């Protein structure tokens, strides 16, 4: 059967040569027979297209020795309160030569900080994976009407990883040896971390002792909060979902039980901060 | 909307090797963790009479091999990651791809641990035979 994850996202109805394809799948039904496929001479290969593939469905349940896990229990996020930073992401829509993906738009923390990206995403060539600029367009919805604005107002990844590094390590430089990203309904936020997390076997910052906690691309080195300086991707985060615990309603219905104080001009950071009050209310009440 | 390419016996592995900083690393040692070997790959229905080379144009393969499409046999353009080349091109994508029988449980593997000779063509090991 099939899985949501790397969904060709083109609009083109034919594709791909049985060389260009990444999948069996994806083989056009030209080339398939007997459950396998055959080489045609006369079609010719695609030497130019330009193929959105998704990045929803993400599943981090990987078991490798000498790698952490980013999913942690409760109990795990218990000892590290500290380190707890709500985070939530507002999406827009692939909408030209391509539909059927969300790419990040507005990041919000738990930190004040809200950060907005360009519409970029991952789109497959006649060589390699182009991480680049594409189309996009608002959620339709009445409900959304705040994130037209927003696609006018930034910013490339680039400087956005920096960003994000940079807010992160300053907040937790004195607080813990690491993040604990607190998410609600979490598969669209793991997509996201997927434009500025790296992950591996446990590390030390270069200049320390210290736990390896972000990663720099310009040479391959990592850092602590304290010396991540100029850094771009954060180095094996870990995480939680709220509402794995056992909640109906949608994220504010869920937190207004408890916290009557956090009102929701809706900004992806007021979404963080609701899922960071509410995974507090749960975890150490009663 | 769309068109799904992937099935989901292979999203763990995808999705380990899709955040790695080192995916062929991870790879290696997914497996060395007894994790499946990234599957769905496009194999070729071909007569098995051809040179039995590694790389080329059109499939070829004897009956000690099999000819995949080349990117399918690629963890780069199965991640849809960088490549370790300067330009950040594929060897493989838009070439098709033989690999030994015994190999064939893991041809994505097989390309990440294995090299060709640039004298003859072949594997080194697979059998190249120019010393
Ligand atoms: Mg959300
Ligand atoms: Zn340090
Ligand atoms: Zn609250
Ligand atoms: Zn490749
Ligand atoms: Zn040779």
């Amino acid at each position: 059967n099939v899985t949501g994850l790397f969904k060709d996202c083109s609009k083109v109805i034919t594709g791909l040569h049985p060389t260009q394809a990444p999948t069996h799948l994806s083989v056009d039904t030209k080339f398939k027979t007997e459950g396998l496929c055959v080489d045609i001479p006369g079609i010719p290969k695609d030497m130019t297209y330009r193929r959105l593939i998704s990045m929803m469905g993400f599943k981090m349940n990987y078991q490798v020795n000498g790698y952490p896990n980013m999913f942690i229990t409760r109990e795990e996020a218990i000892r590290h309160v500290r380190a707890w930073i709500g985070f939530d992401v507002e999406g827009c829509h692939a909408t030209r030569e391509a539909v059927g993906t969300n790419l990040p738009l507005q990041l919000g923390f738990s930190t004040g900080v809200n950060l907005v990206a360009v519409p970029t995403g991952y789109v497959d060539t006649p060589n390699n994976t182009d991480f680049s600029r594409v189309s996009a367009k608002p959620p339709p919805g009445d409900q959304f009407k705040h994130l037209i604005p927003l696609m006018y107002k930034g910013l490339p990844w680039n400087v956005v990883r920096i960003k994000i590094v940079q807010m992160l390590s300053d907040t937790l430089k004195n607080l813990s040896d690491r993040v604990v990203f607190v998410l609600w309904a979490h598969g669209f936020e793991l997509t996201s971390m997927k434009y500025f997390v790296k992950i591996g076997p446990e590390r030390t910052c270069c200049l320390c002792d210290r736990r390896a906690t972000c990663f720099s691309t310009a040479s391959d080195t990592y850092a602590c909060w304290h010396h991540s300086i100029g850094f771009d991707y954060v180095y094996n985060p870990f995480m939680i979902d709220v509402q794995q615990w056992g909640f109906t309603g949608n994220l504010q219905s869920n937190h207004d039980l408890y916290c009557q104080v956090h009102g929701n001009a809706h900004v992806a950071s007021c979404d963080a901060i609701m899922t960071r009050c509410l995974a507090v209310h749960e975890c150490f009440v009663k | 909307a769309g068109n799904a390419t992937e099935v989901p016996a292979n999203s763990t592995v995808l999705s380990f090797c899709a955040f790695a900083v080192d995916a062929a690393k991870a790879y290696k040692d997914y497996l060395a963790s007894g994790g499946q070997p990234i599957t769905n790959c496009v194999k070729m229905l071909c007569t098995h009479t051809g040179t039995g080379q590694a790389i080329t144009v059109t499939p070829e393969a004897n009956m000690d091999q099999e000819s995949f499409g080349g990117a399918s046999c690629c963890l780069y353009c199965r991640c849809h990651i960088d490549h370790p080349n300067p330009k950040g091109f594929c060897d493989l994508k838009g070439k098709y791809v033989q690999i030994p029988t015994t190999c064939a449980n893991d041809p994505v593997g097989f390309t990440l641990k294995n090299t060709v000779c640039t004298v003859c063509g072949m594997w080194k090991g697979y059998g190249c035979s120019c010393d």
